[PDB]
């Protein structure tokens, strides 16, 4: 709703146009993925177990590993959430000279 | 995915798979209503084009189109239609008594005037009767056909072993002994890879058809200088003899057979799993 | 060590489950010399690669 | 199977929407396979080699060279397509739509130019982004090295002139390759470098033969068995063209492997390898131009 | 994978473990499908002959008649390897190693070279099992096909000499810069001569009859010469085309076969397969998942099926 500073004189009349302006989203992907190796599939389900605590030992270190690479995806997106603000700012930002 | 089921409406004007086996090598008939046109063409003018536009024409005498097309062809019907073409008499003659009495050579004598007359302006029977499968079931009619048979990979020979506990299915046979040639006699172990080639003696035996299946240890760079060696039907020059395409992988050479024992006596050889990779022909010298 | 050796082995196909007249019946079983002509045991060998003992005489 | 996701960009019309809904199962080429794609890789817009739009030489290099993709469902804001040219062997049915001839039983179709065929047809345009997906055309391998040698062959009566190659029958029907009123005159120069290709590929090696094998036997086991299956041929041969066209060691040899780079350039050129097999199931065994069709991964 | 092994035989020298380390992604031929087999058919001292070693003509012969295989997982006790002429059927697709000057690009089909490079000889040697060791460098397949021309017409000129000893080396290659030297040291005949028969006798059949007429435009040829860009730059300085320009012959028999449709056909069947009758067959093409469009020496490239 703009102002106006409707005038004197008998230049014609202002007219307050109060329009609704669009705008439109974008759609973006933000995608990241880990490994898994050939091992650790046994693994980390059930399958490939013994009575020895090395059985035990080496699952350890199956969710050792996955114990760093879940933290490690999560923190890819809000990583990845101000990359986006970077772009979609300098997107928008026209060159401050003009 | 290691499982697949094809499946083709045909008539029982060609193989009859409920007088064939359980095992049978099928070939479809791609462009079966096809060759009188290629019967003109293709060929060099000294062939007398008009030739095939009859004889084709008498083979589905024997066999109206309609809505069941003329396909599923038969491994029998190419061995014992050759039998009195190729270098075996009274053996390869066997599969006609194979087929004459489960089948009939009616169709028969019309396709080996058309394995002379085919191969006669240069309109070779191979990139014709495509490769299908190995007879999985026969849920035909009477007098049509409803086959699935499968194609598509190793499944084939794989789907075999597990619908019936008792024995094996299908298990694949050579269905002549004079086919399934052996060749590597300098023997040693791995896995058998088949293909189906097309030996040929153009004007010299008066176009000769021949259908056998060859075992090699071998590539496919490694079987065109095969295909050059051992043989004795190079006395020609017209040209591109000898086609051929990858039947596939028996991953295996131990499970080969020699019996006589079929469905008329005849020597047939049992080979039991197969990656039935479906390859590519080639036909050039 | 013995009990809790085949015990994994029982749960490992059970994990893996997932993935006009009688006598149709003979029953058997080996133990007790089974162990008096082995003449020693150690159980659980481990993921493992050499096994040296040396004699000193 | 691993599905593939080509994201539709901003604001298209209905029509354009309507255009998405007529292409349903058809043949999509992409330069990679990452999982997420955009419609930037796939326009024929996409396809710009040298500054100037790809001729069916410039399409058939990236034809034999980016990857197929299928779509199978169509959607708002994603294009899903299981591509061929990932899974293991005989899986991940797929269905196509046919073109013309019949893509029966089997056949192993191959994916080529559209202007051996009409050229804006299958052409079909975004309105609102403004851009152009040509699709390629599925035909199977033996009318598919057919027809590829023919225009060819009619390119060269087309070049310098003074029967007709146009008839082609199939196994049941007629199949009218000239398509006249509009579409032949931009055939010959649509195909207008192609034709120079297979033409200068055979005007040097067989004026490079006559001065190789007269060089060579003489410069032994090559030597008798050269003519000892070409009795009659190449010497006849040597009979022939020899006498009707006219007649240097060192820069003999540096053409040898100048022709042969080229030959090697051509095989990949030409030919149109099979690349996904219609093998389907409780079909009718023949597809009809319009209906879908099961087809299956490898050859 | 239809998983086929190579166990390691007989002793270790404790740095060359970790010689068959680094050697991950690499091609060993053997000649067979086996579930297990020893490592002597496996070294370069299996593709000597008898009494004689082949040359990079004959390692080409060498290389037809036996089965390429993909190291997969590297065992202390046995090295896994995928039979690349079956057990290709990967959607994991089975990971190689480049190891090769060329930065190759995304989407090229790859094809095996033996070793014939200045500096890349691909030596590794083994003492404990007396053994030496060459890897097929794995090349894109245009530049494979620009260096098997090269290297027989090099053998051609192992026939006759009669030319000033200043000839032109076919030792300098391109690929969009990058001067490239390989090797000439040796050149079997045999293999030369085998190599240049099937060059001689597949050019054979490649012409036909209505072949000839195409002949007779020779002089249409470099009338486009002076009026475009494409076929000047098409036609090269260095052929015979612009050397041999310095007519039907009736002979009209039904004139209902097509001549001219004929003659394409059967040149496209020998002289259009002239790459791979020579040379070995590719099946290995490059695609990586990343988006990542070429894949540098040293790196481990995803590898799908024929092309």
């Amino acid at each position: 709703h703009q102002p106006l500073i409707a005038r004197d004189g008998p230049h014609p009349v202002e007219q307050p146009v109060h329009n609704y302006m669009t705008k439109v989203i974008d759609r973006r992907a933000l995608n990241a993925a880990f490994s898994l190796a050939t091992e650790a599939i046994a693994l980390l389900t059930g399958e490939a177990l013994d009575g020895t605590g090395i059985s035990l030992h080496r699952q350890l270190r199956a969710i050792q590993q996955l114990a760093r690479n879940v933290q490690a995806v999560l923190g890819a997106f809000e990583r990845g959430t101000a990359d986006q603000m970077l772009h979609v700012l300098l997107e928008k930002a026209p060159p401050l000279a003009l | 995915p290691r499982y697949h089921l094809t499946r083709q409406v045909t008539l029982t004007d060609l193989c009859q798979p409920n007088a064939e086996r359980a095992g049978a090598l099928l070939l479809a008939l791609r462009h079966p209503t096809d060759l009188p046109h290629l019967a003109r063409h293709r060929a060099p003018p000294g062939r007398q084009t008009e030739r095939l536009a009859e004889a084709w024409g008498q083979l589905l005498e024997a066999s109206e189109s309609g809505c069941a097309r003329a396909g599923l062809v038969s491994f029998n019907f190419l061995v014992a239609a050759c039998a009195a073409a190729y270098d075996a008499r009274d053996a390869a003659e066997a599969v006609r008594a194979h087929i004459t009495t489960n089948y009939a050579g009616a169709r028969l004598d019309r396709f080996s005037e058309c394995l002379r007359a085919m191969v006669h302006t240069h309109v070779f029977p191979h990139e014709v009767m495509r490769f299908f499968g190995g007879l999985v079931s026969w849920v035909t009619q009477d007098e049509l056909a409803s086959v699935t048979a499968v194609c598509s990979g190793p499944q084939e020979a794989t789907h075999t072993g597990h619908p019936g506990r008792p024995c094996s299915a299908v298990t694949i046979p050579a269905c002549a002994f004079v086919d399934l040639d052996a060749e590597l006699c300098l023997g040693g172990p791995g896995a058998a890879f088949l293909y189906l080639v097309f030996t040929y003696r153009q004007c010299r035996d008066q176009e000769l058809c021949c259908v056998y299946v060859v075992k090699s240890q071998l590539p496919p760079r490694g079987l065109e200088a095969a295909l050059e060696r051992l043989f004795g039907r190079l006395r020609i020059t017209t040209c591109t003899y000898a086609a051929f395409a990858e039947l596939g992988v028996m991953p295996d050479d131990s499970p080969r057979c020699l019996h006589r024992t079929e469905r008329v006596g005849v020597p047939v050889v049992i080979l039991e799993g197969v990656v039935w990779r479906p390859g590519g022909w080639r036909a050039c010298a | 060590e013995v009990a809790s050796h085949r015990r994994l082995f029982d749960f490992f196909a059970a994990v893996r489950s997932d993935e006009c007249n009688t006598l149709s019946l003979v029953r058997f079983l080996e133990l007790g010399l089974s162990v008096a002509c082995v003449c020693t045991k150690f159980p659980e060998l481990a993921y493992m690669n050499e096994g040296r003992v040396q004699f000193e005489v | 199977c691993f599905e593939a996701d080509i994201a539709i960009p901003s604001g298209i019309s209905r029509p354009d929407a309507a255009a998405l809904q007529r292409c349903e199962g058809r043949v999509v080429f992409l330069p990679t396979i990452r999982r997420q794609l955009a419609l930037a890789d796939v326009a024929h817009e996409s396809f710009v080699s040298g500054g100037v739009s790809p001729d069916t030489l410039g399409l058939l290099l990236a034809y034999r060279r980016r990857f197929p993709a299928v779509i199978t469902r169509v959607l708002p804001t994603r294009i899903v397509a299981c591509p061929v040219d990932l899974g293991l062997t005989h899986a991940g049915t797929v269905n196509l739509r046919n073109t013309s001839p019949v893509d029966l039983c089997n056949g192993d179709p191959v994916s080529l130019v559209p202007p051996v065929f009409e050229g804006q047809a299958t052409d079909v345009r975004l309105e609102s982004l403004d851009l152009t997906l040509r699709f390629p055309v599925p035909l199977p391998t033996p009318l598919a090295r057919e027809i590829v040698a023919r225009l060819v062959a009619r390119g060269i009566r087309d070049l310098n002139p003074d029967p007709d190659l146009n008839v082609l029958y199939y196994n049941g029907a007629r199949l009218s390759l000239v398509a006249d009123v509009q579409q032949l005159a931009s055939v010959n120069t649509e195909l207008r470098s192609l034709v120079l290709n297979m033409v200068y590929s055979i005007t040097e090696g067989t004026t490079l033969i006559l001065t190789l094998i007269p060089r060579l036997l003489a410069l032994g086991y090559v030597n008798a068995l050269l003519q000892m299956q070409s009795v009659t041929r190449e010497a006849a041969q040597l009979i022939h063209p020899e006498a009707p066209m006219l007649m240097r060691r060192l820069p003999l040899y540096e053409a040898l492997v100048a022709w042969l780079a080229h030959a090697g350039q051509l095989g990949d050129i030409l030919a149109l390898a099979p690349a996904v097999r219609v093998c389907t199931f409780d079909g009718a065994a023949v597809v009809q131009s319009g209906d879908m069709a099961p087809v299956i991964r490898y050859p």
